This record gives structure tokens, C-alpha cells and sequence, in this order.
């Protein structure tokens, strides 16, 4: 198992988007404080995932990436490739540099 | 006035809206749509946009105990993996180390469990995955008595283990049980040779582990009657127990009724297959067996009398007449156990169901890997968790493999169908699900329809009424067989729990019970200073018998279903649910619920039948009951209990 | 099933969803959310934009009544205030005539109430106010009994009033109850004095009026018969009588359940009280006072024994640490009248309760109203309607007054929370819960954490537990010194109006739990002829005197509430709620709606509890008890009926 990995399946409330939430406080279920530590209605959000090469496909390790594309106020900085045809001469061309 | 009344599926509704009395709303917690019961038929009523309690608590408490469940249940099974595919010093270490932390972390569980009551629970899942856990079991008692049981139990493990009887010719030359003793009475037909075997082990097991099934059944009651329970026959009735569930409850002493009733109009078929057996023994056995007494003990082929598929060898319908048996061809076509497997495997995948991950293929040892580390050939499965599957057995190019290697990948493709369900809930309905989903599948590929359509038979095979009643009376030896034995010797193991029987005649009613619901009677009289019930690895070990008569009951059901399903024509015995994907489908609506839905629910989704039932038998073996009375015409049909080998 | 499952809150919602069986609406009353209780949780239920019966004449009649009422009430109250102010024979005449207008208009809408019948009505406030209007009075009689009962009122009450006694040593020397008796029994300590003005007082008094109190009580039974009630107890037990609300309706007999099951809470901290003055009136009255034997009725501080206040000169806890006092700093800081009400409005407003009017400034008056008119010192609110509020009190630099001041704008405060609720609901809940709300903020008033919070108490000053001691035994003399009085008294008066008690057992009945219930004896013997349970104002007058008690049982609940509300931190005498504005919404929550709801739903709304309890003054007197106890310990605790100064 691959315990180094956490995840939190439970949380206080629902991540707004684009939010992060790293808190390690013990998630309490009842009214029941916990005071920092586990016991009744207190347990540990951050579970540890147990991994092994033995694992169910769909409960394996996957590493997601999202590509959030902002595109704001702030001037464009992440554009694609611009791919580039080859060099003509002494043609009649529909030429585009750079625009 | 009017009423309102919600729906959790909108179908579920539209079949019953016809007697809903107009004027009520018609809601579905699905689509969450309006309707109103008008004048035949409803109106639609538009709908806008979408705009502590300790069963929260433990609701919360039983998904935080799953995480850490599945995780110290994966160690637990691989490390016991290690120990049965390579027995080493290490490795037995680690499967008793995991085992015992495994132990540790379920009585804590338990006991944390144990303040979150059942009463106060709306949610029937949550209330059972508790149940589940706040069962105490032995320590409901004090912890002496837990401890001394298990010695016992050790003792007893121990004991059936070692049993080792030494033959009178040669006091040094002694043989266990396993495969000595069982192969006497299996292959060696010399009655003094079984019977020698027969008796040495019961007087041998007998006088040392009788005093501590007297304790033993003592102490499982004494715990069982704490644990709400008449006895520990009841405790155990409790697997099978339905509680909390409208249409479906099961109560315990309903498992005893049914079992009785059900082997009650299998006698008749039963006393067919009993005369015949008798009538065979005679041909080898004249003056051993009576045409009216009851079958000797030792002469049925095994050692306690519980499989008589040694007998088909001795009581064949047709000798000349050859069997269902493409083993040849397994070798004819350079096959081995993983393409045996991979059959397995295209089986499932030829009755629908899904393929399964190649993870459990990498970590399944089915071949002995060399004789160097020694694995563990005796067939079992291993739902380890997390989606990691194993089979335990030394499989080989063989039919004999071939449905051994169906019938445990069943247990297999059952174990990971109810992955869904919660680590608790990730188990077979009752104790007689997994083995019933495995031997189906192995008897519709054993058919020549199977073997056929992948070329394991040849399509010139003669499929006519002689091989099907060879066929069907190895099965009925096999399976038919040990039903009566079966059913006594649960309902003997009862009435010692609930204490019925006398302790003074514990060995009396027990044969008293083969010579009369089994029709079979000890060729040498035993008194109650041996233990010949305890002779069974169950009994001593303290396995719950009723699971075998159970899954028989269950299989057929399952069986039959399936062939109705497919529209099987002929003979039950020649129906194949390969190449039938609506079967799978079938079959695997109960095999995702698990055991989260009464067992009986279950049983009536598959088949049709809330409760248990012998259609699907007589359907299966009906051209040998027709058979049966014609062999059996020149001889008793029955038994007489009076009749002994020793008198 | 599944209809409207409604509470106030979604925490409630939360906490009560698996409470909220399937199919029942889900909608949260403060929130006007609608979710439909579904598997394992609730939906979001899809909601709108918010948008002759006899009943409906009702709502007519009665708004039409309350304009009418609302002016003539209003010329009744000036009447009244203007008549207070200056007691002249004018100011006499429209006090008449304004109550004469104003008794005959209510009993034309009593009548016309009367005409509509309540059980077709179904406005819960509606039919309130028709009830509270419905009733006759003792118009329920006959004229003649009407007359007979009226005409002794008038003239019990001036016989209490102009209750005189004279001394045997000198006929022309005679003393009125107040100030001649009342200080000879709290400032005089002769012995022979004060059993004089005690005899006296209960024998030109008690003879007179017990003839009349034997008429006046059957004329207020027969009443009550006529208005269904079992005694005119029952009529006084009507008062806090909740009828037809879901789990808040309170029977006639719990009042007399609750008192006597709150009282015998207090017996255990009365006895060593008793004890512990019995203890320090030995000291100074040995011969006069048995170490077993009850305290003398004469011998208490007030005529009747009704308060032990006026014996914290003969039972100091430690004569050298006094009360505290901050009277001198108000003249150190000349603080007076307007000051002291500013201060006290500071305080209201501290407490986050709105600022008091001005035009009370205007109207009322504080400190004494000169000579030329005639007017009562004693603190007296004015809610005169239509926004006229007022208190008629002389203000002197007192703590007193000043606690007073407290207590009148509490009432204030409180007119003014239910002046929204129509007149028939502006008024308090019950009779003591107004009183109660006065005393609590005379008490958080009283804390020497808010006198020096606002440097009345200076910084320096230390709350030794010595001064604890004697606040408490103060607030015990003042508050749990009464409280066996008032509960024998009203109990009294219970079986009297249920004449339980025979005329000729009235005296010696009143004795027996004199003695017993408060551990009280009379010097000398009294018989049929005295009427001295008739003695005091509230009987004699026609009052029930269970406000106090009721108050009582309210305030230190409301103050518990308080102190949970302000988070209270050290002792309960010293919880001082100064600051506390959600506590003042709190209470105003409460005093909002005055009497337009059931009082048992205020006092949970507030306390938690709908039912009084003597918890608090339990947790109130805890450090007192323990110190009476150790007081006590020596001494005997209890009281032996058998003994009497007279024998």
C-alpha cells in the first residue's frame, strides 16, 4: 500500500471550485466535540489510500491532471505551438507572418 | 381529502397507479415529477427548478472502520496467501501475525460498535453492518470460557489432524486419516480393510475426543443462550435468519422445518437411490449388506458415508456405457490449468457476466509452483479486498480440475460482484451462495453442450438416455447422496446443542438417525465412549453443516432458473447456460446485492421461489427416478434400521 | 402518513430528519424552505414566490372591540395615574366614571363574545381573546351573590386596610398594621411587643373578617362551579390553565403538582435555613426559642412570618462583612432619581433592550410629588396604552429604589414587548411572569460585577466568601424566606375554595403546616374565630398569591437562562448578565408576545423547560447550603410542631 497519499472524504462543507482544502482537523460527525482527537463521532478526513499492484482497476493509483484555461484581463501568456508551413520564393502566395 | 404518496423509482409507480384512488399526488423520488391521480389516468403538475442523531454518527463510524477493514483485511489474506502457496517458517509467521492483528482490530471495532444501538437506525444497512459488528459471539461469556472453547477447538484441530491408527499386522505401520484412511474406504474395496480403517479411527478419535465435544457443545450453548439464542444450534440458525425486512423475514426455526420437509419427498427418490445402491452392494458385498438393512458405513465409498461418488465405480447403471469425461481431450489439445482457467474465464464471459481484473490471474496460484515451496492444493477462494483475487488449488489438465476450477472461480466472480456493497457486506447472502453459483457453472460446462461448442467433445458424442442416467447417478451419488446425511447429521448436531438427545445416547440416535433418515447402519456397534459425529472435520472444528444442504438446495434453484432462463429442452442435466448472456444477468442481479438483501429475496429474484425447494431436483435427476424404479422392483425400497453388518 | 412535518430551524431539521418518516413534507417554519423527507436524507422540493363564517364576524368583532377598548381603557388609565398623582376628590369621580364606562362597555362585548360560539372558531389567537373576553365574571351568578361577593371585597379589603389595633396598656394608643404593626414586628425585638401587634393584629382583624371570608369563599366557589371550575383555587388555577396546544397544554391540577413537587425540592435548604435562624435566635432568644422547637409567628420579622428579611439582624451570617453597598457611592457620584433610571435604561440598553420612551420622562414621576398632591411611594408601572407608559414611585438615593427602578422598567419594558399584541394580549403570559422579569434585572442590577462594571462598587473591593455568605442568606431571607409562607398559603386557600378544610378547622389546619410545612408557631393559640390565613393583603383582597411563588420558581429559571445566555463564570449570586445584548433578545423573544401565546412555551423558549423547577435556586443557595449545613451540623435541624411559646 501506497500510504503516503491522503484524501479527504469527508469535509465541513462542499470545495468551491478551484479550492483547495488541506485542513488535518479531525472531522466530527455528531455533536459530540473532538477536540482534536478521534474517538466518538470523530474520525480523520484524510484517509490514507492503500495501493497495491494487486488492486481492483478501478481503485488503482490514476494520476488526473486538469488544465484549468484562465483567460482574463491579464494578457494571454499560454499559447499553442503555431505551427509553421514551409518557405515558397518568387510565387504568388498568401503569405501570413506572425500576422 | 387527498393523500400523498412517494415512489423511490418512477416505474415502480406507473405499475401502481391504476388502484391509487384519484385525487392523490403522484410523486418520484427518481425524477422528482408532479402528478396528479385524476379520472383515468394522472395529470402531470408542472414543477419548477431545482431551489447529534446517532445514526449519522454511525453512519460515519461504520465508513471510517471499512477504510481501515479493507486495508488490514488485504494483509490478513495476502499474508495467509504467502503462508498455503509457499509453507515456510516466515511465511506461517506472517499469516499468524496479520491474523492476530486482524483479531485484535475486529474485537475493537466491535466493541466501539457496540455504542451505537440498532433500535434508533432508520437505514436497514446501517443497522445490519452494526448487527454485524456488535456481535459479541464467544465473549459474551467470560473470557476463560472463550478460551478454554478454543482449546478445545485447537485440541480438536489437533487431534483430526493427527489422528493417526496403526494397523495390528504392523503396530509401526500407522495411517492418518487424510489420505490413508480415506483412500481404504474410497479405493480399496476389502470390507476387512475398510472396516478395519473404519473402526480404528472412530475408536481412536472417539474415546479422546468425546469428552471434549461435551464440553464443547456446553460451551457454544452457554454462549448462544447469552447471545438471545435456545441453543447453539440456533446461534448458527442465525445465518440464515431475516429480521427487519417486510415480505422476507426468516425466522431460525424455520431452517430447521424447511431442511426436514425438503428431504421429507426426497426420501422417495431417495429410497430408489438407496435400494439400488443396496442392490449394487450385494453384487460386491453378498453377505455385508442385506436387500432390507441398511448400507454399511464404511461402504460408501468415503469415510463418514458422506459422498457416495466412490460407490458409481461399484454401482454404475451401465459399466459397458461410458461417461461424460473429455479429460483426454484436455490433453489432446496440449492444454494445461491456465487454459483451463481461460475456459473458466470464457465461460463467464459466454453467459454474460463481465471479465474480471488480470491482477487476480498474476496473483492466483494455480498450478504447484514446483516442489521446493509447497502450496496448498486444497480448492478455496480468496477475496483478499480492494479488488485482489486468488485461487488456492494445484489445478491440472484435467475435467476433474476443469469444474474444480469453475467452481472456484465462481466463488470468485460472486466475491467481486458485491464489491459495491460495504467491506461488511462484501459476502455471500448465507453460507451456501458462493459453492452454489461455482458447481452450477462447472455442471453447465461439464455437459457435452459446452464441451462441444469449444471443441473439448466431439459433436459425434451419443447423447442418449445411457449416459444421461451415468451421468445422473454419479451427480446423485455425489449430490443426492449426502443430502440424507447431510441433513442428519446437522439436525443430530442440533438436537446435541439444544441438548435433546441424551448424552448416553448420542451414539445410538446418531445411527439410529443413518439407519433410518439415511439408510445406513456402522458395521461395528458403537457405544457412546466414541465420537463418529466429531469424525467429520466439521463437527470437530465446529463448521456449520447446513451450508452444504443449503447450497444444494440453493444450486438446483439457481440451476433450474438458469435453464428456464435459457429455455433449456430436454433433461436438466444436459443444460448448458453458456452462450446465454441473459443468464449472467440474471444471476448477477443477486450477486451484486451480496448479503446486503435477505437471502430468501435472493432466492426468489433468481428462481422464483421465496424459500427453499426440491422442483429443480426431480427435474434434474427425473429420468433416473424413472430408472431407479425399474432397478429397484426386484429389491426392498427403503430400509430397515433393525439390520446391522455386526448382527 | 406523509403529510406536513414542520419545525422552526433546519438544525432541528437535521437533528429530526430520521425522526421525519418517508413522504412527510419537510418545511423549515423560520427558513420557509420545503424539502420532502426521503431514503436517507430529504430533496429540495421545488417552491413559489411567497403571496361569511361566524369565525370570521369574530375577527370583526373583536378588532372592532379592541378601538373602542383601546380609547376607553386609556381614559380609565389617565383616570387612574391622574387620581394617583393627586388623590383628590375630582380626581376620585373620573376614576368612576372611567371605570364605570369601562366595566359596562367589557361586559356588552362579554356578552356579544358570549353570542359566538368558540367551538366553531379555529384562530388560535382569535379564540383566545373571545375566551378572554367570554368570561362574565361573578355575572355568572346571581345579582344578589354578585352583590354579596363585590360588597365584602369592598369591605375585606377595608377592613385589612383599616385593620387597627390598640394595646391593652393603653386603649387610645392604637397602631394600623403598616407602619405601627409591621415595624413593631420587624424593628421591635420585645418579646411581649410583638406577640401583642401579632395577636392583635389577627384578633380585631381575623374575627371581623371571618365571618366574611366564610360568605366570600362559597360565593367564589359557587362562581367558579358556575365557571366550571371544581374551587375558586381551580379559578386561580385556570390562570395558568394552557388548553388546546400540542405540547404545551397545562392542567389546573399541575399547578398544585408542580408547586408541591418543587416545594419539597426547597424543604431540605429551608430546614437548615430554619435551623440556622432557630440557631441564631437561640443565641438571642434561648427561652423564646426551642433548639427544637418552631420559630414563634411573632418572632419573624413581618406580622404573618411572610419574610425573614427583617431577622438578618438577629441571624448575620458575619456581622463584620455587611452587604454591599453602593448607596453611598451614589451620593459620593449624585446619582438620584433621574440618574438612577438613566442608569437603569443604560443597563437596559446594555443589555441590548431598546432605550425607554421619553414621554415616560414627560409623564412619570421618580422622586417624591411634592405634598400639595397625594400620591403612593410604592413602585408602581403605568402601561397606560397607546404608547403611554409611566411608573408612579417616590426615587430616593436607595439600592431599593434603585433595585426597584429595575424591577418597574423591567415591567415597562415589558409592556412594551407585548403593545404590538392586541390590548386582550397586552398584558404578561401569567400573573408573576411580568414581576419576574422586573426582579431578574434588579438582581443582575444588584451584581456587584455590574455595580463595578459601572464603578458604583469600587475596584478595590473584595467579594469575600464571608459577604457571599451574607448576600446569599439575604437573598435566601428575602426569596427562599417566603417561599414556605406563600406555598402553605396558597395551598391554604386550595382546600379552603375546595372546602376541604371545615369552618371549625380553618385556625388550627393553618397551624398544623404552620408548624409542620414552615416550621412556624404561633405564641399563642388562635381559633376558628381568628381568620389569620384571611390576614394578609392577597387573601383578604382576593389575590392569588401563587405569583410569587410562580415568580419565583420563573425568575431564577429566566436567570439561569440568563446566566447560560451570558455565560455566566463563578458563582450563581454573582452572575451578572451586564453586556449581555443576545440575552436581552432573548427575553424580548419571549416578552414579545406577552400573553398571545401559552406561558409554558414561553418559559421553554427561554429556560428549556416548559414545566418551573427550583434547580436553579438550588445552584443559587449552593454555597449557602453548605454553609447552613456546617452551621447546622451542631445544632438541631428541623422543627417540632409540639412545642409553642404558649406551652
Amino acid at each position: 500500500g501506497n500510504y503516503n497519499y491522503l484524501y479527504r472524504l469527508f469535509r465541513k462543507s462542499n470545495l468551491k471550485p478551484f479550492e483547495r482544502d488541506i485542513s488535518t482537523e479531525i472531522y466530527q460527525a455528531g455533536s459530540t466535540p473532538c477536540n482534536g482527537v478521534e474517538g466518538f463521532n470523530c474520525y480523520f478526513p484524510l484517509q490514507s489510500y492503500g495501493f497495491q499492484p494487486t488492486n481492483g482497476v478501478g481503485y488503482q493509483p490514476y494520476r488526473v491532471v486538469v488544465l484549468s484555461f484562465e483567460l482574463l484581463h491579464a494578457p494571454a501568456t499560454v499559447c499553442g505551438p503555431k505551427k509553421s508551413t514551409n518557405l515558397v520564393k518568387n510565387k504568388c502566395v498568401n503569405f501570413n507572418f506572425n500576422g | 381529502s387527498s393523500g400523498v404518496r412517494l415512489w423511490a423509482t418512477r416505474q415502480a409507480m406507473l405499475g401502481q397507479v391504476h388502484e391509487v384512488p384519484e385525487g392523490w399526488l403522484i410523486f418520484v423520488a427518481e425524477q422528482e415529477e408532479l402528478y396528479v391521480r385524476v379520472q383515468n389516468g394522472f395529470r402531470k403538475v408542472q414543477l419548477e427548478a431545482r431551489t447529534s442523531t446517532i445514526e449519522e454518527q454511525a453512519k460515519t463510524f461504520l465508513d471510517k472502520f471499512n477504510h481501515e477493514a479493507e486495508d488490514l483485511f488485504y494483509q490478513s489474506s495476502l499474508a495467509s496467501w504467502n503462508y498455503n502457496t509457499n509453507i515456510t517458517e516466515e511465511n506461517v509467521q506472517n499469516m499468524n501475525n496479520a491474523g492476530d492483528k486482524w483479531s485484535a482490530f475486529l474485537k475493537e471495532q466491535s466493541t466501539l460498535a457496540q455504542m451505537y444501538p440498532l433500535q434508533e437506525i432508520q437505514n436497514l444497512t446501517v443497522k445490519l453492518q452494526l448487527q454485524a459488528l456488535q456481535q459479541n459471539g464467544s465473549s459474551v461469556l467470560s473470557e476463560d470460557k472463550s478460551k478454554r472453547l478454543n482449546t478445545i477447538l485447537n485440541t480438536m484441530s489437533t487431534i483430526y489432524s493427527t489422528g493417526k491408527v496403526c494397523n495390528p499386522d504392523n503396530p509401526q505401520e500407522c495411517l492418518l486419516l487424510e489420505p490413508g484412511l480415506n483412500e481404504i474406504m474410497a479405493n480399496s474395496l476389502d470390507y476387512n480393510e475398510r472396516l478395519w480403517a473404519w473402526e480404528s479411527w472412530r475408536s481412536e478419535v472417539g474415546k479422546q475426543l468425546r469428552p471434549l465435544y461435551e464440553e464443547y457443545v456446553v460451551l457454544k450453548n452457554e454462549m448462544a443462550r447469552a447471545n438471545h439464542y435456545e441453543d447453539y444450534g440456533d446461534y448458527w440458525r442465525g445465518d440464515y435468519e431475516v429480521n427487519g425486512v417486510d415480505g422476507y423475514d426468516y425466522s431460525r426455526g424455520q431452517l430447521i422445518e424447511d431442511v426436514e420437509h425438503t428431504f421429507e419427498e426426497i426420501k422417495p427418490l431417495y429410497e430408489h437411490l438407496h435400494a439400488y445402491v443396496r442392490a449394487k452392494l450385494m453384487n460386491a458385498y453378498p453377505s455385508y449388506i442385506s436387500p432390507i438393512g441398511c448400507l454399511p458405513a464404511h461402504l460408501l465409498g468415503d469415510m463418514w458415508g458422506r459422498f457416495w461418488t466412490n460407490l458409481y465405480s461399484l454401482t454404475v447403471p451401465f459399466g459397458q456405457k461410458p461417461n461424460i469425461d473429455v479429460t483426454d481431450a484436455m490433453v489432446d489439445q496440449a492444454w494445461d490449468a491456465q487454459r483451463i482457467f481461460k475456459e473458466a474465464e470464457k465461460f463467464f464471459v459466454s453467459v454474460g457476466l463481465p471479465n474480471m481484473t488480470q491482477g487476480f490471474w498474476e496473483n492466483s496460484m494455480l498450478t504447484d509452483p514446483g516442489n521446493v515451496q509447497k502450496a496448498v492444493c486444497h480448492p478455496t477462494a480468496w477475496d483478499l479486498g480492494k479488488g485482489d483475487f486468488r485461487i488456492l488449488m494445484c489445478t491440472k489438465v484435467t475435467m476433474d480440475d476443469f469444474l474444480t476450477a469453475h467452481h472456484e472461480m465462481g466463488h470468485i466472480q460472486y466475491d467481486m460482484a458485491y464489491a459495491a456493497q460495504p467491506f461488511l457486506l462484501r459476502n455471500g447472502a448465507n453460507e451456501g451462495f458462493h459453492e452454489a453459483v461455482g458447481e452450477i457453472m462447472s455442471l453447465s460446462a461439464a455437459t457435452p453442450k459446452h464441451l462441444k461448442s469449444i471443441g473439448l467433445l466431439s459433436p459425434d458424442f451419443q447423447e442418449d438416455n445411457e449416459t444421461e442416467i451415468n451421468f445422473l447417478l454419479k451427480q446423485a451419488l455425489t449430490i443426492v447422496g449426502t443430502l440424507p446425511f447431510t441433513y442428519m447429521l446437522e439436525k443430530w448436531r442440533w438436537m446435541v446443542f439444544k441438548g435433546e438427545i441424551p448424552k448416553d445416547q448420542w451414539m445410538k440416535k446418531w445411527w439410529e438417525m443413518k439407519r433410518e433418515i439415511v439408510g445406513v447402519v456402522e458395521p461395528v456397534p458403537h457405544d457412546e465412549t466414541y465420537c463418529d459425529p466429531a469424525s467429520l472435520f466439521h463437527v470437530s472444528n465446529d463448521y456449520s453443516f447446513i451450508r452444504y444442504y443449503t447450497r444444494t438446495l440453493y444450486q438446483f434453484q439457481f440451476q433450474e432458473a438458469l435453464c428456464q432462463a435459457a429455455k433449456h429442452e430436454g433433461p436438466l442435466h444436459k443444460c448448458d447456460i453458456s452462450n446465454s448472456t441473459e443468464a449472467g444477468q440474471k444471476l448477477f442481479n443477486m450477486l451484486r446485492l451480496g448479503k446486503s438483501e435477505p437471502w430468501t429475496l435472493a432466492l426468489e429474484n433468481v428462481v422464483g421461489a421465496k424459500n427453499m425447494n426440491v422442483r429443480p431436483l426431480l427435474n434434474y435427476f427425473e429420468p433416473l427416478f424413472t430408472w431407479l424404479k425399474d432397478q429397484n422392483k426386484n429389491s426392498f425400497v427403503g430400509w430397515s434400521t433393525d439390520w446391522s453388518p455386526y448382527a
